[PDB]
C-alpha cells in the first residue's frame, strides 16, 4: 500500500515531497530520508498551519493539504502524482455526463480534491518528469530545493516558478572558488539525469573562461553498489596530480563516495555542489576521507519557530503524518510493535535544521500570497468562497499574481531584511554560503561559515585551516609544478591549460613567454641588470696567470741588456773600443730600447688604440735587425758610417712606411665566434695586412743575409768577424723556422700572442749574446 | 544496457549447501566487478560478495571466511555458495554488475528468496 | 483547431508522427514535413489497410487508428497524446459512477476509445516525453525512429520496445568510419537533446577507446536563428585542422547547418548521425557545401507495394488523412481556394521513399502479431471481439507477447531472408548502411551506398570520390601532421592524441618512440644498416690534401742526402777522406737511412700496433745524433774508434731502453671528446712518458754539449770542427727551440704529424749541411 | 535563459515611419548575435534584419538599403526604422537573440502585429 498526508482545507494545496531516500533493486524506495524527507514535509506542515491560523493571509478560505512521496525516483513520483492531474481530468471528462443528477455539477460519491497549487520536486530529475505532467493540466508549481539549468526557459517548463538560482551562479561560484586557491588541473565526478550534466557543462565553462581546464569526467547511475563507487575512485587516484574533485552528486551520492574513497584510503579536498550541504549523514561514517571539504549551500538561515515545533513532535499526537511513525522506529533503532520507545523524546536529541526549510517555507508563503491576490482580484467583497473560485486557471494565476510576489520573508530574523519575490524566469536571488568541514571540537566535527558569494565571491583563509599559514601551504592541484622561470623554458603546446618546462639553449636567457630571449650579440644570458649582462673583460687580457713566467724571464733579460750595454759603452776608453764607430753602439741601445718597449707594451697595454701602434713596434723591432744587417754588409761592401747611418734610417724608415699604408685603419670587428661563453674584443680589421708586412720584412732579410753570405771572411777583422757573421745567419735560421710556429697558432688570441713574446725574447737574447760576445773576448 | 539474471532459490534446512548463479551478456561492456548484496524490503542492502575479474574479492564482516564466490568470464556468470546457514538469514539476496560506459552504471537483477528453518 | 487522424475498428491502435516539423516562435509548428511527416504517416495507413485485409492476421478484429501530430515538439506532443491516457482514465474513474444506468458499464454518451497499444516517438526527446506518460497508464510504445541510449534501460523506460537499433552501434560505425580514414582530428555538433548528449557521449567514449580526440564539442538548441548557425560554422573555423563534422543534430537542423556553411564558403568534410539519412530536403539549396559528406543510415529496403499506394493518392480520395490537403498545397505550391491544382498527380513527380518507413511498417506487424498473440492467450475458441479482451493490461502484453515476436518481415525482398525480431532490451537489431554525397550526374546529386556495418564496418573506396587515388590524397583531419621521424622526435605531453616534434641532439638518432636513441660512443647517428652508422675512418689518417708538399720535400731531401752521402762515401779515395775513421760514415749513413724512413713512415704507417715502434724510432732518430755528439766531444777529449762507437752503441742501447722501459703497452683507450662529429681512434695509453723521454734525451743531450762546448778549438783537426761544433750548437738551439711547441700544440693530433715531420726535415737538412761542409771544402 | 520583449506596433499607412523596439535582460550572457525575423502561421521565417556584434550587419533580400537597424549594448536592445512598406507586411516581425552557454542557443520573443492599409 501507499501512504498519502491528507488535511481537509477549502482550498487544498498539492506537495510532493522526498520522505523516502532511494531503495534497492526490491522495492521502489527503502530505508526513510530524516534530513531531506521529515524536516521538509514538517517545516510544509508548519507553514501551512500558520497561514491557516494567520488572519492577514486568507481569513476565510482554508488551506488544506494532498501530500505524496517520490521516493526520490522519477517514475514512482510520476505514478504517485497522477492524482494530482486525475483530480482535474474527472471534472473535464464528466462534462457530458450529465442526465440524472445535474448538468455541470456531476458528482459520483468520490470526488478528487481539485489541486489548484502544488509545491515539490525537490530533485532537479523529478522536478522535470513532473512539470510537463503538470503543465499538461494547467496546474501551476513551485520548487524549493531543484535548482536544474533547463528549468529557466519558459518555452518547455512554462508552469515552474522555483524560489532558489539555477545553476549558473552555482558553477560560478564553484570556478570563483577553484581560482581563489590557484586549483587549475581539476576532476569532476557527475550524476546521471539533468543536474549533473548541466552542473558540469556549466563548471566547465566557467573554468575555461577562468583558465581552468579538467582532464577527465566522471558520472554516476541511479541504480549503484560500493563496487562502482570503488571504481570511480580507483580511476580518480589515476592521475596523482588530480588533488581536487569537484561533485555535483546527492546526498546519499556524496555519502557512498565517501565511504568508498575511505576504503582506498584515498586522500582529496572535496569541493561539492548543494547535494553536499550541511548534512551529517553524508559524512557519517567517512569523517576521515571527508577532511577539508568545501561545500557550497544555498542562502539560509535558522527559523526558531520550526526548531520549536519539531521539537515538540510526537508519534501519537502527530496522526496526520503517516512516514512520522516509521521515521521514529528508523531513528531511534526501535519498533512499535515491541512498545519499548514510547517514552524516547526528541527534545533531548539534538536536533539539526536543514537548510531549505526556509526555502520551502518561503514557496508556501509565496503560493498563498499568490491565492490571496487572486481572491482580491476576481472576488474582493466577500472574504469566504466565492463563486469565481470554483474555475481555476493555472495559465492567469501563475502570468499575474505567481510572478508578480514580492513580500518581506516570514520568520526572518530582525538584523536582516530578507524579501521573497520572483524574477524574470521564475527563479530564485543568486546567493550562496559556503562551509568547511575541520576540527573545530576535540572529537566532534561540525560546519563552520568560511565566506560567501553574493554577485561576487569573499572568503576567509583564517576560519580554514589548510589554507592558513599555520598549517603550511594549502594542497594544491595542479598538472605541471612551476619550474625555475630563470633557465627553464615552457613549451605552448595546442592547449591553454598544461604545459611542459625544458630549458632552453645555454647562451640565451628566458625573457618573453614563448621562447627564450638573444639578448643580442656579444652578451652572457644572465639576470643581472634585466635581461642578460655585459662582460666587457675581453679587451683586457693582461691575466698571466701561468704565463707571467716566460713575461718576467723576459724583462729581466732586457734588464740585463740594458745593465751590459751601459757597462760596454762606459768602457769606451778601452783601444779595442776605439776601433769601431759610435753609431753602430747607439742603434744597438736603440734596439735594445726598443725590444723593452715591445716587452712592455705586450705585458701591459691594452688593444684599444694601441694595436697598430703595435704593428709599428713589430715593425720597429724587424727593422732594428734589418738595420744591422745592412751595416754588416755595407762594412763588408767596401763619411763611410755616415752614409750607413743614412742607409740603415732610409731602409727603416721606408720599412714603418710601407706597414703604415698597407694597413687601413678602418671600422668593424667580429661580433662573437661560433662559441658564446666568451666574447671577443679584437682587432679584427686587417690581419693580411700585418702577415704581409711581416712577410715583406721576412724577404728584405734574406735578401740582406745573402747578400752578406757571399763574403764569408773579413779580412779587416779578427776572429770576431766570423762569430758575427754566424750570428746573423743562425738569427735568420731560428727567424725562418719559428715563422711555422708563429703560423700554426693562428687559431686563438691566448697563443698567438705566446708565440710572439717567445720569438722576440729569442730574438733579445741572441743580441744579448751577439754583443756580449766582443765582451767576452776583452773579459 | 545489460540485465542480470539470477537463479538457484531453492529450500534447504539449516547447515545445508546451496548455490546462487547470476548471469548477464556482455554488449561489448567490460563488467567491472560482478557483486552480490543481501537486502529487505524497506530496509538498508549490505554487501556480501564482490569479484573484481582480477582475483581480488571481499565479503562481509561475519562472512570473511565463508561464503566462497567464482565468477567465470566465460559467459560473464558468479556462483555464489551456502554452506553455513543462519536464521537470521532471511533477507533477498540480488547479484549486481557494473559497466562503465561514460556513466559508471550498476545493473541489478531479480532475486531469489531463501528461507530457514529449525 | 487541431486535426486528428481517427479510423474506425474494433481495436484503435494508437500513432503519433509528426506531420509538421519544427515551427517559429508564433506557432507550435508550422510548415509540414514530406519525407518524415507524410510518408511514415502513408506508411502506417498502408499497414493497418494490408492487415485488416490480411485473413492470416486479425482476420475477426478490425485495427482502428487514432493518429495525432507531435509537431516536433515534446510539449505539444504531450498535450496531443493525453487523449492516449484520457481513454483509460475515464474508464478508471468511472468505477464509482454508477447510480442510474448499470454498474460496471456506465456510459455518459461519450467514450473515447481505449488505446490498447500506441506506437510513434520518432523523435528521441519526444520518445522519452511520452514513454512516461504511457507507462503512467500500462499503455505499452513501439518507437520507430528513436535511437536513444538512455531507453534501452528497462528501469525508467519499462514500456518502450523499439524496432531500431540504440546509438551504441551507431556510435560503434561513426568510430570505425573515423578510424578507417586514419580521421584523429575531430569535432562535432550536437544538438539540445537526450538524443545529441548520449550520442556525442557515446563518440567520445569510442573515439577514446580509438586513439581518437575532439577538441571543442557544439551544440545546438530547439529554437535556432540562421545567425547562431553561422556563428556556429564560425566557432567551428577556429581551428583549420578541424577538417572533419560530427553531427548529431537533425533533418531540418543539418539543413540550416548546411545553410549556414554554404553561406560562410566553409569547407568541411560533414560525418552525420541517421538524422541526415537519404533526405534531400536536408541538401537541398546546400548542395556544394554536402560535397563529400558521408552519411550514416539504419539499414532498411525500398517497398513497391508501399510506393506503389503512395503514388496512387489524392486529396479527393483521401479523406481520412486531415493534413493531406495542405500537404499537397505545401508540396505542389498551391491552394484549393483557387482550385487551380486539381490535375497536379503524384505519380509524374518522383517519389523518393524514406528509409525508416518498412521500419514502422514491421512495427505496425509486430503490435498485430502481438495482438495475434492475445487472441491465442485468452479466447482461441473464437474468433470474433471476445468479453476477455474488455479489460487490456499492458504489463501481460508487453511481458509476454510483445517482447516475444520473432516473424517474416513483411514486404521482404524474395533474394534475402529478413526477420523482425525483439531482442533482450527490446531493441533492433544492428545494422547500418553508408552513403557518400558524390556528383554522380552530369549536374544532379544522389546517394550512393559506399559500405555497411553489422558487427563489422566494411567500405569501397572505389565509390567515393574523394577516396579514390585519382583524385589525390583523401581529406584528412590532424592536430599535427606526421613529420619526419628520421630527424625530428615528437614529446610525449600529457595526452594521447596530439603531440609535437622537435628536432633532437645532432648526434643521436631517433630509434626509440620517446627519446632519440644515443647510438653508443664513438658511432656516428645515421640510418645506415639498422640505427646509425659507424666511421672508422679515423685510424686512417693518411690525408695529406695540403700537407704532401712538406711530405714530399721531406722525401725528396732524404733522397738527395742518400745520393751525396754515397756520392761521398764512394769518393774515399782522396786524401782527405783517408784522414778521417770509416766508422763516422757508417754511423751517418745508418742516421740519414733512419731519418729518410722515419720520413716515410709517418704518414703510411697505422696506428693500430704501430705506436711503440714509433716511439722507439723517435728515440733512434735522437740517439743518431746522441752518437754524433758523444763522438765529438770524446775525439776532442783525447782503439780510439773502436772505443768511441762502443761507447755510443752502449749509449744508444741504454736510450732506447729507458724508453721501452718507461712506456706500458696496456690497454684501453679515451672513448670520444667532448665534440662527437668525429671518432679518435688514438694511441690514448701513455704520452706522459714519452714526454718524459724525450725531456731525459734532452737533458743528457745538454749536457754532452756543455761538456763539449769546454773545448771550442781543436789543433787535431782543420776548420771542419769548429763547423761541426756550430753545427752541433746550433741543432741543439733548435732542438731545445722546438721543445716548448712541441709540448703545447699536443693539443691538436693532426698537427702532430704536420710538426713531427717538419722536425725531423729540420734536423735531416742540418746533418746534411755538417756532412756537405767538408765535401763543400774538398769541391 | 533568456526572453524578448518587443514593442512599437500596430496600424501604419502604407509609406509611412514604423519604427520597432526589441530589448531583453543580459543576465551575464555574452550575447553574440542579435537579429529580426518575419514569419506567418503555418508558414516559414526569413530573416530580415542581423547584427553581427562587430560593426557589420547583414539585411533581408528586398531590404539592401532601406530597413536600417541599430543595436545599443548598454541595453541590449535594437531598433529597426520602416519607411517605405508594401501591403504585403502583414506578416508578423520576430526579433532573435544569440547566446552561448553551452548550448548555443536562441532566445525569440512575443508577437506584435504590423498593419498597413491602402
Ligand atoms: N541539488 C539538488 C537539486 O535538485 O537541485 C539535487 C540533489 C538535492 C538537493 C536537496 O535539497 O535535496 C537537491
Ligand atoms: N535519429 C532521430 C532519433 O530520434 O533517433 C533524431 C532525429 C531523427 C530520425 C528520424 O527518423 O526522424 C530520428
Amino acid at each position: 500500500a501507499k501512504k498519502v498526508l491528507t488535511l481537509e482545507g477549502d482550498l487544498v494545496l498539492g506537495g510532493l515531497f522526498p520522505v523516502h531516500q532511494k531503495g534497492g533493486p526490491a522495492e521502489d524506495c527503502g530505508p526513510v530520508n530524516e534530513h531531506r524527507g521529515i524536516q521538509r514535509l514538517e517545516a510544509m506542515l508548519f507553514a501551512l498551519d500558520r497561514i491557516n491560523r494567520d488572519p492577514h493571509l486568507l481569513p476565510g478560505v482554508r488551506l488544506g493539504a494532498h501530500i505524496l512521496d517520490s521516493c526520490s525516483k522519477d517514475t514512482h513520483a510520476l505514478e504517485q502524482a497522477l492524482d494530482f492531474v486525475r483530480a482535474s481530468l474527472s471534472r473535464g471528462a464528466d462534462g457530458s455526463r450529465h442526465i440524472c443528477p445535474d448538468g455541470s455539477y456531476a458528482t459520483h460519491g468520490d470526488a478528487p480534491t481539485a489541486i489548484t497549487g502544488v509545491i515539490g520536486g525537490s530533485y532537479s530529475d523529478v522536478s522535470i518528469q513532473v512539470a510537463n505532467l503538470l503543465r499538461l493540466f494547467q496546474i501551476p508549481q513551485i520548487s524549493y530545493a531543484s535548482t536544474s539549468a533547463k528549468l529557466s526557459d519558459k518555452s518547455r517548463y512554462d508552469y515552474f516558478a522555483r524560489t532558489v538560482p539555477p545553476d549558473f551562479f552555482q558553477a560560478k561560484a564553484m570556478a570563483e572558488i577553484l581560482r581563489f586557491f590557484n586549483w587549475t588541473y581539476v576532476s569532476t565526478v557527475a550524476s546521471e539525469g539533468d543536474y549533473g550534466e548541466t552542473g558540469i557543462e556549466a563548471f566547465e565553462l566557467e573554468a575555461r573562461a577562468r583558465n581552468i581546464c579538467v582532464a577527465t569526467s566522471e558520472k554516476v547511475g541511479r541504480a549503484m553498489s560500493r563496487a562502482a563507487f570503488e571504481g570511480v575512485v580507483r580511476a580518480l587516484l589515476q592521475k596523482p596530480s588530480a588533488r581536487v574533485a569537484v561533485l555535483f552528486t546527492r546526498s546519499e551520492d556524496a555519502r557512498e563516495l565517501l565511504a568508498a574513497s575511505q576504503r582506498l584510503n584515498a586522500s582529496f579536498t572535496w569541493v561539492a555542489s548543494d547535494g553536499w550541504g550541511a548534512l551529517e549523514s553524508v559524512v557519517a561514517g567517512s569523517e576521515g576521507a571527508a577532511e577539508g571539504a568545501i561545500t557550497i549551500e544555498l542562502a539560509s538561515y535558522p527559523i526558531s519557530d520550526f526548531a520549536s515545533y519539531f521539537q515538540s513532535l510526537d508519534p501519537w499526537n502527530n496522526s496526520r503524518n503517516p512516514w512520522f511513525r516509521e521515521f521514529w522506529e528508523q531513528r531511534f533503532r526501535c519498533s512499535f510493535r515491541q512498545r519499548d520507545c514510547a517514552a524516547h523524546s526528541l527534545r533531548a536529541v539534538p536536533f539539526e535544521q536543514e537548510s531549505k526549510i526556509m526555502f520551502v517555507v518561503n514557496a508556501v508563503y509565496a503560493m498563498a500570497h499568490a491565492l490571496h491576490n487572486m481572491h482580491r482580484a476576481l472576488c474582493p467583497n466577500t472574504t469566504r468562497l466565492c463563486d469565481a473560485m470554483r474555475p481555476v486557471n493555472g495559465r492567469r494565476l501563475y502570468k499575474d499574481f505567481v510572478l508578480n510576489v514580492k513580500f518581506d520573508a516570514p520568520f526572518r530574523p530582525a538584523d536582516t531584511h530578507n524579501e521573497v519575490r520572483f524574477d524574470r524566469f521564475g527563479d530564485g536571488i543568486g546567493r550562496y554560503n559556503i562551509f568547511t568541514y575541520l576540527r573545530a571540537g576535540s572529537g566532534r566535527y561540525r560546519y563552520q561559515k568560511v565566506g560567501y558569494w553574493a554577485e561576487g565571491l569573499t572568503l576567509d583563509t583564517s576560519l580554514i585551516p589548510w589554507a592558513s599559514p599555520s598549517a603550511g601551504p594549502l594542497p594544491a592541484s595542479r598538472c605541471s609544478e612551476p619550474c625555475l622561470q630563470n633557465e627553464v623554458k615552457s613549451v605552448q603546446p595546442g592547449e591553454v591549460c598544461c604545459w611542459l618546462c625544458i630549458p632552453c639553449q645555454p647562451y640565451e636567457y628566458r625573457l618573453d613567454e614563448f621562447t627564450c630571449a638573444d639578448c643580442g650579440l656579444g652578451y652572457w644570458p644572465n639576470a643581472s641588470l634585466t635581461g642578460c649582462f655585459e662582460l666587457p673583460q675581453e679587451y683586457i687580457r693582461w691575466g698571466d696567470a701561468w704565463a707571467v713566467g716566460p713575461v718576467t724571464i723576459a724583462c729581466l733579460g732586457a734588464l740585463a741588456t740594458l745593465f751590459v750595454l751601459g757597462v760596454f759603452v762606459r768602457h769606451n776608453a778601452t783601444p779595442v773600443v776605439k776601433a769601431a764607430g759610435r753609431e753602430l753602439c747607439y742603434i744597438l741601445l736603440g734596439g735594445v730600447f726598443l725590444c723593452y718597449c715591445m716587452t712592455f707594451i705586450f705585458i701591459a697595454k691594452p688593444s684599444t688604440a694601441v694595436c697598430t701602434l703595435r704593428r709599428l713596434g713589430l715593425g720597429t723591432a724587424f727593422s732594428v735587425c734589418y738595420s744591422a744587417l745592412l751595416t754588416k754588409t755595407n762594412r763588408i761592401a767596401r763619411a763611410s758610417q755616415v752614409a750607413i747611418c743614412l742607409a740603415l734610417i732610409s731602409g727603416q724608415l721606408l720599412i714603418v712606411v710601407a706597414w703604415l699604408v698597407v694597413e687601413a685603419p678602418g671600422t668593424g670587428k667580429e661580433t662573437a665566434p661560433e662559441r658564446r661563453e666568451v666574447v671577443t674584443l679584437r682587432c679584427n680589421h686587417r690581419d693580411a695586412s700585418m702577415l704581409g708586412s711581416l712577410a715583406y720584412n721576412v724577404l728584405l732579410i734574406a735578401l740582406c743575409t745573402l747578400y752578406a753570405f757571399k763574403t764569408r771572411k773579413c779580412p779587416e777583422n779578427f776572429n770576431e768577424a766570423k762569430f758575427i757573421g754566424f750570428t746573423m745567419y743562425t738569427t735568420c735560421i731560428i727567424w725562418l723556422a719559428f715563422l711555422p710556429i708563429f703560423y700554426v697558432t693562428s687559431s686563438d688570441y691566448r697563443v698567438q700572442t705566446t708565440t710572439m713574446c717567445v720569438s722576440v725574447s729569442l730574438s733579445g737574447s741572441v743580441v744579448l749574446g751577439c754583443l756580449f760576445a766582443p765582451k767576452l773576448h776583452i773579459i | 544496457q545489460v540485465q542480470l539474471v539470477q537463479s538457484g532459490g531453492g529450500l534447504v534446512q539449516a547447515g545445508g549447501s546451496l548455490r546462487l548463479s547470476c548471469a548477464a551478456s556482455v554488449r561489448f561492456f567490460s563488467i567491472n566487478t560482478m557483486g552480490w548484496y543481501r537486502q529487505a524490503p524497506g530496509k538498508q542492502r549490505e554487501l556480501v560478495a564482490d569479484i573484481t575479474s582480477s582475483g581480488s574479492t571481499n565479503y562481509a564482516d561475519s562472512g570473511k571466511g565463508r561464503f566462497t564466490i567464482s565468477r567465470d568470464n566465460a559467459k560473464n556468470t558468479v556462483y555464489l555458495q551456502m554452506n553455513r546457514l543462519k536464521p537470521e538469514d532471511t533477507a533477498v539476496y540480488y547479484c549486481h554488475a557494473d559497466y562503465k560506459y561514460t556513466t559508471h552504471n550498476t545493473a541489478w537483477g531479480q532475486g531469489t528468496q531463501v528461507t530457514v528453518s529449525s
